[PDB]
Order: C-alpha cells, then sequence, then structure tokens
RNA sequence: AGCAGAGUGGCGCAGCGGAAGCGUGCUGGGCCCAUAACCCAGAGGUCGAUGGAUCGAAACCAUCCUCUGCUACCA
RNA sequence: ACGAGACUCUGGCAUGCUAACUAGUUACGCGACCCCGGUCGGCGUAACUUCUUAGAGGGACAAGUGGCGUUCAGCCACCCGAGAUUGAGCAAUAACAGGUCUGUGAUGCCCUUAGAUGUCCGGGGCUGCACGCGCGCUACACUGACUGGCUCAGCGUGUGCCUACCCUACGCCGGCAGGCGCGGGUAACCCGUUGAACCCCAUUCGUGAUGGGGAUCGGGGAUUGCAAUUAUUCCCCAUGAACGAGGAAUUCCCAGUAAGUGCGGGUCAUAAGCUUGCGUUGAUUAAGUCCCUGCCCUUUGUACACACCGCCCGU
C-alpha cells in the first residue's frame, strides 16, 4: 500500500528517453515529445488505469497497451480533431506524430518550405520572427 | 560538510578576521565570518570610513573578501559587531597570513576527514578536536600552533605521533600533511 | 560601559512645537511617576498627545534641537 | 550559504514507515508541512499518511480546511 | 655560448590548492534645460605551450619559445 | 469692478407630502411538494408606497456648551445629530514667435494646373531591424495553479439619412470556435431578476525552471469581407524560451483613497494590451515640515532687461 513495492523502477526508457518514476503517470509521460498535459489524459482515460498512481509502480501489461495506445491513437475511439498532425501535406491521413518523427517531420516541412521559397521558407532560413510581427523593438537576443 | 576554525564560538573583542559580505542592507549590511563557521554579523554604514563617502559601492563590494575589527559580541543573542573604520595596515599583512595558513590546515584536514568518510559536525568536531584543538591549547598560540606543528611534524613523525586520535586515521592525515606541507 | 541603567518611565505634560528637518518629530515636557518633581525636555519621534507614558531608557540627557 | 539540494522521497519504505508510527503520535502539534519538513518526504505522502493514521483512530482531528489541516495527539492517560 | 627576471582583459599589475580580479581604455544608461564633472552596468582571458603525479593546478615538477638584467667574439 | 467666495451638477436622509399594470410591497384565493406548518422570480385580483422611480419642499448655520484669542475677526474639543472639510463644473489682467493651414465651402501670400502637387483605379508601403528610449500587459508562485460546487452589482448600449452595418431569449446539430428555423425590443415593456469577476467550500499538486510562466514555432477547422500571403479574428492539438523580487535612478497617492478584480462607451464589416466611465473586495502610514524641487508677499543688493540658459576679464 503505502510501503513502497518491490522492484519499483526509477526510470523508465520509453521511446529511448528517460521518464522518471516519482512523477504521476498522467504527467510523466508529459515528458515525452509530442504528447502534452491534455492528450495523456485521453490515453489514460481509453486504457483502464487510475490517474492517482505514480509512474513508476505500474507493470509492463498497462505500459505497452498505453505505448501502442500511442502509436496508434485513431484505432481506439480518439476523435480525428485531437491529433497534432491532421490532414498531412504528403500522404493524406491523420497521424499523431512522436518525438523522432516529431523533428523530423518540421524538418523536412521546413526544408519543403525553403525549397519551394516561399516567404515562410525564406523568414525561416534568414532566422527572423515569419509569423508577422513587429521586430523593431522586440528581439534583441537574436544577435550580438 | 563545514566546521569551526578555532574553539572560541564567537570572537574576542578587537579581533581582526577576514570577513566576506553577503548582502547591502539600509541600516547596515549582513556579512560571514569564514573563521567562525559562517556566522551573520553586521557592518556599519558610519562605520566605513572616516573622510566623506560619495559611492556606497565603491569601498562595500559585495562578493568580495573585507578585513574587519571586532567591536560588540554577545554570545547570549548571537549579535556581533563589526568595524572597518579602526583597521589599521600594520596587523593586515599578520591578517591574511593567519587566515591562509588556518584555512590550508582545515583544508587538508577536511580532505582527510572526505577521505575517511565521516559526514556529521559533532563527528568533524570531535576528529578535529583531537586533530588540531589539542596542540593548539597546549602551545597556547590562537592560529599559530597548527602550521609550526605540521611544519616541525612533516620531517618528525614522533611529534605527530603523540596524539592519541586513532592509528589508520592518523597515518592518512599525516601522510596528507607530509604530502601537502613539503 | 560596565552600567546597566535602570529604564525610567515617564509621563508627558505638554507639548512644544516640531523640531526636525521636515518636522519628522516633536518636543515634550515629560515627567517622572517615581519622582514627580523632576520635568526634563526629550525630543520624541511618533504621534504622541498629553497623557501617553514614554520608556526612557536614559534619564540625564536634554533634548538637543534640530541640528 | 549551504545550498544542501532536497530530494523528498515519494513511497514509504521500511524505516521512515515506522519511526513516523513511533514519533508523529507523539507530537504536540501534527502538520503535514512540518511532517514532511521532519522526515524528508513529499507533501501528497505527508497527507495519506496522515489520513491513514486519523482513519485509525491514533489521530485527533481538530480543524479541517481547502489550505491546512490541524492534528493533534491523543491523551496519554 | 651560458645563468636569473617576466609571460594575466586593449595597456599596466596583484593572486598560490577549494580560486579570473584591480586601475584604466570602449559601449550603454542615469543626473541636468543641455554639456563637462559624478554614479551604475556590460563586453573583452587556451593565465605563453606541452606531459605527469595530485580527488582537483594561472600555482607542484621537467622541457621548449619570447624580451631584458649580466659574463661577453669562447680555436 | 474683476478673480476668490457667491453660483450649477452629483453623493449622503425624510416610515412626512405628491403619484405609479413600462416599478413593487403586504393581505386573500387557486395550484405544486414535504412532515399540523414551511417553500414557490408558479397563477390571479383588495389596500399601500416599506423597496424602486422623480418633482416641490426641509435639513447644517460654526447653531449649543467649555477653553485660547485686544475677549474683534477666528481656532480647538464635545453633546444631539444621516452629514460639523463629498467629488467635480465654471474660472481675472498681461503675454508665449507654444500646437493646429492635415477639422472646415475660415483664410492672406507663394507654387502647380492636363505628360497635374487636382481626381480615379490596380499593386505596394505606413509593420520593414546590428541598436536606444517612453507609456503599458503578463509573470517570477503554495496569501498559489488546476478541477467541481455555491453565490453577489452598477453605469451604459441596442434595428441607423443618401447608409448596406443592431442587442439577443428559446429549439436542433457539432468537443469548441460556429451553422439553420423561430420569436421580442424603437425600449423601467425584450435581451435582463444584466445568475460578472475577485472571493467562499472541497480534491489534485509539494519547493523541482515544477501541474509556475506561455514567448517562439507546426498542422487542421470556422466567421467577417470583393480580397487576409507580410499569418485579420477565433477555436483544437503539439512545441515549453527568458524569467528565482530586479543596479544607478525615478512616478503616483492619504478614505471607501491606493491596490486587486471584472463590466460598459469610444473607435468597430471584422476589434482592445489604449482611453473614458461603472460597480465589487478593501488596507498600512500622516493631521507635519521647508531639508530637496517649486510657489505667494515684504525688505535688501545688482555692472542683468530677447531679462542668470544673463553679463563679463585675461594668456
Amino acid at each position: 500500500s503505502l510501503v513502497i513495492p518491490e522492484k519499483f523502477q526509477h526510470i523508465l526508457r520509453v521511446l529511448n528517453t528517460n521518464i522518471d518514476g516519482r512523477r504521476k503517470i498522467a504527467f510523466a509521460i508529459t515528458a515525452i515529445k509530442g504528447v502534452g498535459r491534455r492528450y495523456a489524459h485521453v490515453v489514460l482515460r481509453k486504457a483502464d488505469i487510475d490517474l492517482t498512481k505514480r509512474a513508476g509502480e505500474l507493470t509492463e501489461d498497462e505500459v505497452e497497451r498505453v505505448i501502442t495506445i500511442m502509436q496508434n491513437p485513431r484505432q481506439y475511439k480518439i476523435p480525428d480533431w485531437f491529433l497534432n498532425r491532421q490532414k498531412d501535406v504528403k500522404d493524406g491521413k491523420y497521424s499523431q506524430v512522436l518525438a523522432n518523427g516529431l523533428d523530423n517531420k518540421l524538418r523536412e516541412d521546413l526544408e519543403r518550405l525553403k525549397k519551394i521559397r516561399a516567404h515562410r521558407g525564406l523568414r525561416h532560413f534568414w532566422g527572423l520572427r515569419v509569423r508577422g510581427q513587429h521586430t523593431k523593438t522586440t528581439g534583441r537576443r537574436g544577435r550580438t | 560538510l563545514s566546521c569551526r576554525f578555532y574553539q572560541h564560538k564567537f570572537p574576542e573583542v578587537e579581533d581582526v578576521v577576514m570577513v566576506n559580505v553577503r548582502s547591502i542592507a539600509e541600516m547596515g549590511a549582513y556579512v560571514s565570518l569564514l573563521e567562525y563557521n559562517n556566522i551573520e554579523g553586521m557592518i556599519l554604514l558610519s562605520e566605513l570610513s572616516r573622510r566623506r563617502i560619495r559611492s556606497i559601492n565603491k569601498l562595500i563590494r559585495i562578493g568580495r573578501n573585507e578585513c574587519v575589527v571586532v567591536i560588540r559580541v554577545d554570545k547570549e543573542k548571537g549579535y556581533i559587531d563589526l568595524s572597518k573604520r579602526r583597521v589599521s595596515p600594520e596587523e593586515a599583512i599578520k591578517c591574511e597570513d593567519k587566515f591562509t595558513k588556518s584555512k590550508t590546515v582545515y583544508s587538508i584536514l577536511r580532505h582527510v576527514a572526505e577521505v575517511l568518510e565521516y559526514t556529521k559536525d559533532e563527528q568533524l568536531e570531535s576528529l578535529f578536536q583531537r586533530t588540531a584543538w589539542v596542540f593548539d591549547d597546549k602551545y597556547k598560540r590562537p592560529g599559530y600552533g597548527a602550521y609550526d606543528a605540521f611544519k616541525h611534524a612533516v620531517s618528525d613523525p614522533s611529534i605527530l605521533d603523540s596524539l592519541d586520535l586513532n592509528e589508520d586515521e592518523r597515518e592518512v592525515l599525516i601522510n596528507n600533511i607530509n604530502r601537502r606541507l613539503t | 560601559t560596565s552600567r546597566v541603567q535602570p529604564i525610567k518611565l515617564a509621563r508627558v505634560t505638554k507639548v512644544l512645537g516640531r523640531t526636525g528637518s521636515q518636522g519628522q518629530c516633536t518636543q515634550v515636557r515629560v515627567e517622572f511617576m517615581d519622582d514627580t518633581s523632576r520635568s526634563i525636555i526629550r525630543n520624541v519621534k511618533g504621534p504622541v498627545r498629553e497623557g501617553d507614558v514614554l520608556t526612557l531608557l536614559e534619564s540625564e540627557r536634554e533634548a538637543r534641537r534640530l541640528r | 550559504k549551504v545550498r544542501d539540494k532536497l530530494n523528498n522521497l515519494v513511497l514509504f519504505d521500511k524505516a521512515t514507515y515506522d519511526k513516523l508510527c513511533k514519533e508523529v503520535p507523539n507530537y504536540k502539534l501534527i502538520t503535514p508541512a512540518v511532517v514532511s519538513e521532519r522526515l524528508k518526504i513529499r507533501g501528497s505522502l505527508a497527507r495519506a499518511a496522515l489520513q491513514e493514521l486519523l482513519s485509525k483512530g491514533l489521530i485527533k482531528l481538530v480543524s479541517k480546511h481547502r489550505a491546512q489541516v490541524i492534528y493533534t495527539r491523543n491523551t496519554k492517560g
């Protein structure tokens, strides 16, 4: 119960990143890049794990259950508007992407914008503010 | 872990001491005595200089060591008063010489205790009492009873073996003293 | 010092003008209860009136002016 | 000027549990903050342990609030 | 041919186990109606280089390089 | 004679006066529920102005008392009393090379006037970025963040002239931003008893640049509009930077005041980090001084008078 159980794992290696077991399970997997605070609640709600438990004392069955839920969102009654990548420009399907995939997709998106030589790609290549805000006063630490 | 330098828990009046300034205040300031286990003292705005001042940060310089003389010590409530205005340059040389030799002795004995792996304030107090405070009280010299002790015991093992502290820890401390003070 | 001065409790009798550079303090004519003959003038800081008792740590000082 | 970086444990081990069971009911003032400061434990663990001893009947409740709870020991006689 | 001094911020210099600073140069701000005085903050360092013991050297050790204080060209 | 004062608006009260189905109160009847009474912003009609609304009047004048003062102008404190200094509006002579020719079919002079400095359309710029400064918004957390429940306002505005563009209850669809049929209000009638926020209660969090903070950046979906790329605005999911109470210096204020907190109006097809008002919670300090920065009166000195930001001597 309140006494620490046997083989309480201190760290986790979910998707090749260190995840501590001291944080809450609704918030320890937030440190996985691509999954935030709101996305972590739905994954742990479709799967039958209570959110009052800690991260390092859950077992491998429910760990791999929520891991396959995170790599396969849509086949577990998760709606299509809950996804960080909807209607992708290459394959055209709704797919939630994770950390290294997120960096790869952002890198190839910026490469595509620079290749097509749009204004957004040119501003991203120059390293300035691209969303269209005033740069006369704010943004002083860009260079020395 | 840190331990105090001398057996006196608070310094006597009219005693020189090397002081690091911690923070400036309105009526005075907050400082820390290095050789008395980092207790909070006070320096006054009127105790800075006899002449007029045009910059308070020109001579205080929080983050820098300063030599001050003790003025009023209250052991009942832990109140320490310091004075930089009465500090003469004649005793200043002896002041950082005593401070450097005391801090090198403290560093050597703290390294020996860290090798011995004892993490307790009472344990450091007991081992440092067995090492330095006993011969300091024997020779009757505050600060001067340690550097000359290690200088005379680097080449003489019989002088260092007079203290009945331990055997293995005593040999480790003797080797650490002979390795540094050569 | 080597002198543990006993504290004196004294009662004001009248309020004089307000001295000081910015008028922060005022002068009072104050008298003691242990000897209700001795009356001294003191510079007191803060909101005072006629009837409040002041705790004097020493009783042998006479009130200086603003400078 | 010592830092002494804090590491407050989340789950009770063998020794902290029975030192709590021998020291916390012998405290005049019992608060989750002060028992977390004394035993170097996390705040939620302190609240859970004091709720457990409240259910066990060794802790007398005084006042209950959303900001803090105040607990006291029982009489020896 | 050789012995010692010195190698630190643009310049001058202090520092020897618990550890990159001072004077001054530059830039910016404040004070004033404005300028000069005055005050504050920041940037700028393989501590000449290499290797080693040391828990850990700008420092302890050995070598090399540079400019002076000196014996001097010595077959 | 002007200025001040006097005057005007508003706030603070009168169980007395005048009247309220576009504002209510109290009795009575009907109706619903609970265990003989209680609740109902459910329904309706016998008095009334206690709430609300707004008109005439009243009330405060240093009036009474005790001290200080030529016992004059006045000051201090106290009793009865809703108040014994509510807040604003208006505001004299003399001038400033103060700002406005970009408010004007107010205007002198000068320039241009058909390849126009008039006018109109299309595109762009007014946002552009090694840097400096000013007014501001959000934070640096546990007097706190998140998640539910409970509960309380006042100023306003609202279908427009050539002028097209209003505020919205109710029902359905969708997580949300939103979309479609139906009705009301030219307004104490409808939105609306304006179920506002801050607060209060109860979980989760536990001193960790952390569930603080939300900058930067990617994808998708709606609305306005002829047109949004240099992202109009909004919504959803990711990304999670600096920031640990701020150096020299400097601004504003003393009573329902500062501060915290939200709501209206102005711009508005789309629209508040700005301004102007409104209400809620609600303090610490002080009844003084001329020290700093300045102001009013008098005396004194002056080689200054576009008036000390003056004048003026020498190498």
